[PDB]
């Protein structure tokens, strides 16, 4: 008898351009987002 | 203090040579074309 088993070893690695994802390259949006702290850098570091 | 922040503002470009202005000393004075050169603020 053959028992088949799948054990995953990877997931798809995703890096997100936080600035472009949130603001789409708009200066007003970037100025408004800067009030939220260092969100994009922390997101980049976490994903990396 | 002891923190790196991203700032958006009025800053010079990196490795910018800029414009150099040289002044001399004199009777009749010696000057360049600076007074007739109008730059853009
Ligand atoms: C001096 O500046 C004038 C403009 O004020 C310019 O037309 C002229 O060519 C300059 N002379 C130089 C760079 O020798």
């Amino acid at each position: 008898g053959v028992t088949q088993e799948f054990i995953e070893t990877t997931i798809q690695k995703i890096t997100v351009d936080c600035k472009q994802y949130v603001c789409n390259g708009f200066k007003k949006c970037e100025d408004l987002l800067k009030e939220y702290g260092q969100f994009c850098s922390k997101i980049n570091q976490a994903l990396h | 203090s002891n923190i790196s922040l991203t700032y958006t503002g009025l800053y010079p470009k990196a490795n910018d040579l800029g414009k150099q202005y040289i002044f001399s000393d004199g009777s009749r004075l010696f000057v360049s074309n600076y007074s007739r050169q109008v730059e853009t603020f």
